[PDB]
RNA sequence: GCGAUAACGAACGAGACCUUAACCUACUAAAUAGUGGUGCUAGCAUUUGCUGGUUAUCCACUUCUUAGAGGGACUAUCGGUUUCAAGCCGAUGGAAGUUUGAGGCAAUAACAGGUCUGUAUGCCCUUAACGUUCUGGGCCGCACGCGCGCUACACUGACGGAGCCAGCGAGUCUAACCUUGGCCGAGAGGUCUUGGUAAUCUUGUGAAACUCCGUCGUGCUGGGGAUAGAGCAUUGUAAUUAUUGCUCUUCAACGAGGAAUUCCUAGUAAGCGCAAGUCAUCAGCUUGCGUUGAUUACGUCCCUGCCCUUUGUACACACC
């Protein structure tokens, strides 16, 4: 998958989550959580950001 | 000096009254250049109310940013009017309130006060902007 | 103009940061123009509340309210150095 | 009072007498009346009920795309043209139109399944302005679009056909038509 | 402040909860609280049980402090570690949350879990405790046992009532198992 | 007078009668390949054949405005959103428009390089608008 | 288009051509699903053979085409 | 909420706390604008003077915005109705009325409601492979049906030129946003130089609706626009599959739509632009904003959902 740091072309290796694997419309502010998924629920966690 | 506010649909009408010459400046340009449309009879319009004719009588700059047209002519009118209670002659000025008041007469959306409106969107659930839905009797 | 700014979480712990700068600090040999307000260094949005799923008819509106206080120092004489005895109330992020 | 500082109501003779009490030409309602232009073509005419209601129904049908931008050149332009063409005031002609547009009595409906139930209500001044220029107004739309003539030209020429009468107007013939059910079905 | 890395600090509070989670478990966790100085971080972690975080002569502050700036996901920042008491149990609901869950792994059932901590809890002072335990009541099928002492039903009004609040978990074999509880203190 | 007090519009097209006398300032041939190529019947005063109602549109704006930029007088300052943008990539039709009309002007003494990045209007060009202005108020009156 | 400043020609290829050719034409179509390559005049005579999707559909390449990618 | 009453007091909800918009004000004031102390640049004019745009540092004066804080609206005050109750109805005062507009709050429980593809996780499983890696092709297929958006059938206007105007939000921490100056050149397009901004600058008055005036004159057109073919970039590896767009040329369906059906309750739909979100890179979407802004309730008969009392029951795995 794109973890692995050195892809063929330069855009092969796209973004991920960290918590999933998930792909599909990340965030470029956090680039965790599983689309919009997480984004949320660690809102709730701890803070806000935009 | 004289100075005072008035705003409709976001505007900051800065309007100073002073006397001594009569010529109304807007920002750095005469009325007629500034606003050279259809609508600008109406930054004329307190001035003629109050009884006697203007430019042999009292100094008018404004200074305006925010506003069209349609804001613009009533945010620098409505601070004339407002500037014009808070002015200063012999007799004085406070009970021009009552005829500014009765500018736009008997319907009450007048000079002394605002037009407190702010064209946004258009609303969800049965028909609706400002004056609510369904009468026979209207 | 030596441009100190203040930021922090809620009034609280602002105001005796504030107010200290002007009792500590100014004196006589420091002119400040003085201790202002200015607006919140805010970040507001309207989002919703479930994050995509089930149920479109859900709502959560959203703050960061990071008080800012400006409070400049103009003169640049010996009193500059002295803000240095402040140092109470972490939480407040003290930027210069 | 003076609309565009020229023609005001007092060269303006009034017709239907309880129009007087309720509708004032102060500002409620305002007894000022013109309405009919688009483009530039002077035609012949103008004419259209009470200029606060010009803001109501006339705007929304139309017809034209935009609304109170386009209302106010269409009040506004066509009052010239019925100066020196009949040479009148633009207010007092239709002055005449309003109380034969605007009905006494009128028929509510109330929907009962599919059955039309037209019962008689009455009216008196307030409603006949309003329910009057929608008359004008819905005859003026549909008529520019569904043969050629401009909003200009068929506003300005309906109302002296409303005023006199003739079964060429649609609003007098309209407003026969919901009165007369009334009347009958009382 | 911060307007440009707010992912830098953000993240790293995180790594150092999963730190004091596994490490302080036993010493009975509650929460740290991370105010920032640049490039020094407080991490002044409540246990209930200070002297076996500091150990004998101190060798385990050393160890925590040393371990959660580097070992795999963390950064340096050269910060400092203490280690405060937590006052009492009853009155903090993330302490008493964890041991009633503890009490539910061992083998003690629902009843005499939460009738038992609701009495210590009001013992101490507080308000009001609320133990709601979900999940399968003594091996069951899902739903709520709630059931409290005092003014703490549902919060018991938004205002100002001070309500510590606690979530915990118990792996077992049946199934995954959680508790809710709120204790509630003063107005403040 | 100044150029405030003569109308927008009509300003534009009494100056370029003056512009076109000067011959400092030519065509180089840009907009007959336009207007004609169109079906567009454009009259005397809307017409533009071109550089003399260009440059007097330009200029008029350097009195408005003032402040720096052959850029800042080619588009008004950014916005180029309308009809097309062109900031650091090689300049397109509306580029070699305006670098070529200040250049032509500067060769008469209207527009001088002011040293914050680009024009200013100096000496004989507010004496060519404003001059022109009045004449035009004395027919409006 | 890629003209100026670095044709896109993907190295893998010119290695095929430079092979391939001044043997013996082969009359077989050699798969070569690079699309993005510009192709060169050592490219003339053997037979690509770029896919589409569900099929494929001989080339014959001629020595006036030259200047193009495979498109 | 007020009367009546075998009850009397109280709790969890809700009306308030909190957040945001409408407005006033003393005091301390940051960024911006204007004006003066020295202005600076320039005209018109014989001169006096009058007219325009620009902009720094220190101070003064005038202004605008926000936040610490102090208030304002309580059916308060007045008239009519009602049992001289509660309430309604309208009016006065004001920037603002009957919880002011919009968020935030979702009781107790049920639907064995949905999520094992977020993570967590019982147990079942599979393990030289329902693991992992390489690359292409698929997700854009198609012979029809259904649901939701976009655009048009127009003078409701189109086309050409000129002109007036808003608000909410973004912009490296060592790959930013963007002003400028010249050079390739049919387009999508950056290396380099200079200047501003960490948000003072910049995106944005090259911001539409709209307005002025002229032309076309109701014909598939000067309507509408799918589709195709024809000239390129010192980088984004690179756009046949599968990118938007710019000039010439191609100029369809369509000329207001049956049975039937949905949404639109007073600045929050229509109509209209503008900005954010994901993003190396493909919006008509989602999300947020301002500008111009109204036709119509007499009346709950019928329809659909929900609440209370009374009422019939053989109904009870949740009342299929």
């Amino acid at each position: 998958n794109v973890w692995f740091s050195h892809p063929r072309r330069f855009g092969k290796g796209s973004r991920q989550c960290r918590v999933c694997s998930s792909h599909t419309g990340l965030v470029r502010k956090y680039d965790l959580n599983i689309c919009r998924q997480c984004f949320r629920e660690k809102a709730n966690d701890i803070g806000f950001h935009k | 000096s004289v100075q005072t506010f008035g705003k409709k649909k976001s505007a900051t009408a800065v309007a100073h009254v002073k006397a001594g010459k009569g010529l109304i400046k807007v920002n750095g340009s005469p009325i007629t250049l500034v606003e050279p449309e259809i609508l600008r009879f109406k930054v004329y319009e307190p001035l003629l109310l109050v009884g006697l004719d203007k430019f042999s009588n009292i100094d008018i700059r404004v200074r305006v940013t925010g506003g069209g047209h349609v804001s613009q002519v009533y945010a620098i009118r409505q601070a004339i009017a407002k500037g014009l209670v808070a002015y200063h002659q012999k007799y004085v000025d406070e009970q021009s309130k009552n005829e500014l008041k009765k500018a736009f007469t008997s319907y009450d959306r007048t000079l002394l006060i605002a037009d407190s409106r702010r064209p946004e969107p258009k609303k969800f659930g049965g028909k609706g902007a400002r004056s609510r839905f369904q009468k026979s009797y209207r | 103009k030596i441009r100190i700014t203040l930021t922090s979480t809620k009034v609280k712990q602002l105001e005796n940061v504030s107010s200290n700068i002007v009792k500590n600090a100014e004196q006589h040999n420091l002119v400040k123009k003085g201790p202002v307000r200015l607006p919140t260094k805010v970040l507001k949005i309207s989002t919703r509340k479930t994050p995509n799923g089930e149920g479109s008819k859900t709502w959560e509106t959203y703050e960061m309210r990071i008080h800012k206080r400006y409070i400049d120092l103009e003169a640049p004489v010996q009193i500059v150095k002295r803000i240095t005895q402040i140092t109470i109330e972490p939480g407040v992020d003290v930027e210069v | 009072i003076k609309l565009f500082n020229k023609w005001s109501f007092e060269e303006v003779e009034v017709k239907d007498a309880s129009l007087v009490d309720y509708v004032q030409v102060r500002q409620p309602i305002f007894v000022a009346h013109t309405a009919g232009r688009y483009a530039n073509k002077r035609f012949r005419k103008a004419q259209c009920p009470i200029i606060e209601r010009l803001t109501n129904s006339l705007m929304m049908n139309g017809r034209n795309n935009g609304k109170k931008l386009k209302a106010v050149r269409i009040i506004k332009h066509t009052l010239d043209i019925i100066n020196v063409l009949t040479d009148q005031n633009p207010i007092q002609v239709v002055v005449d139109a309003i109380t034969n547009t605007g009905p006494r009595e009128d028929t509510t409906r109330v929907g009962g399944g599919g059955a039309a139930r037209r019962q008689a209500v009455d009216v008196s001044p307030l409603r006949r302005v309003n329910q009057a220029i929608a008359l004008l107004t819905i005859g003026a739309r549909e008529a520019a679009f569904r043969n050629i003539k401009t909003i200009a030209e068929t506003l300005a020429e309906e109302l002296i056909n409303a005023a006199k009468g003739s079964s060429t107007s649609y609003a007098i013939k309209k407003k026969d038509e919901l009165e007369r059910v009334a009347k009958s079905n009382r | 402040s911060k307007k440009r890395k707010l992912v830098a600090d953000g993240v790293f509070y995180a790594e150092l909860n999963e730190f004091f989670t596994r490490e302080l478990a036993e010493e009975g966790y509650s929460g740290v609280e991370v105010r920032v100085t640049p490039t020094k971080t407080e991490v002044i972690i409540r246990a209930t049980r200070t002297q076996d975080v500091l150990g004998e002569n101190g060798r385990r502050i050393n160890e925590l402090t040393l371990l959660v700036q580097k070992r795999f996901k963390y950064a340096p920042g050269t910060i400092v570690l203490y280690a405060e008491r937590v006052q009492d149990r009853g009155l903090s609901a993330v302490a008493q949350a964890e041991s009633m869950k503890f009490k539910l792994l061992n083998g003690l059932a629902i009843r005499r879990a939460a009738y038992g901590v609701v009495r210590y809890v009001m013992e101490s002072g507080a308000k009001g405790c609320e133990v709601v335990v979900s999940g399968k009541l003594r091996a069951a099928r899902a739903k709520a046992m709630k059931f409290a002492d005092g003014f703490l039903i549902h919060s018991g009004q938004p205002v100002n009532d001070f309500i510590d609040t606690a979530t915990r978990h118990v792996l077992m074999r049946q199934g995954v198992l959680g508790i809710k509880v709120k204790i509630m203190r003063d107005p403040a | 007078v100044s150029v405030r007090d003569v109308a927008a519009q009509d300003f534009i097209n009494a100056y370029a009668s003056f512009l076109q006398r000067q011959g400092k300032l030519e065509v180089p041939g840009y907009v007959d390949i336009v207007k004609t190529s169109s079906g567009n019947e454009m009259p005397p005063q809307d017409a533009e054949g071109w550089f003399y109602k260009r440059a007097a549109s330009v200029a008029r704006h350097i009195y408005m405005r003032k402040q720096v930029g052959v850029g800042k007088l080619n588009k008004l300052y950014g916005g180029a959103k309308s009809r097309g943008v062109r900031p650091y990539k090689h300049i397109d039709a509306s580029g070699s428009i305006n670098r070529k009309v200040l250049q032509a002007l500067e060769k008469i003494g209207i527009v001088e390089i002011s040293p914050k990045g680009g024009r200013r209007i100096s000496e004989n060009g507010q004496r060519d608008l404003d001059r022109i202005a009045a004449q035009t108020l004395e027919e409006d009156e | 288009r890629g003209m100026t400043s670095k044709p896109a020609g993907f190295m893998k290829k010119l290695r095929a051509a430079k092979l391939a050719a001044p043997e013996n034409e082969k009359p077989a179509p050699v798969r070569t699903h690079m699309r993005n390559m510009i192709i060169v005049p050592e490219m003339i005579g053997s037979v690509v053979g770029i896919y589409n999707g569900k099929a494929f559909n001989q080339v014959e390449i001629r020595p006036e085409m030259l200047g193009h990618y495979l498109g």
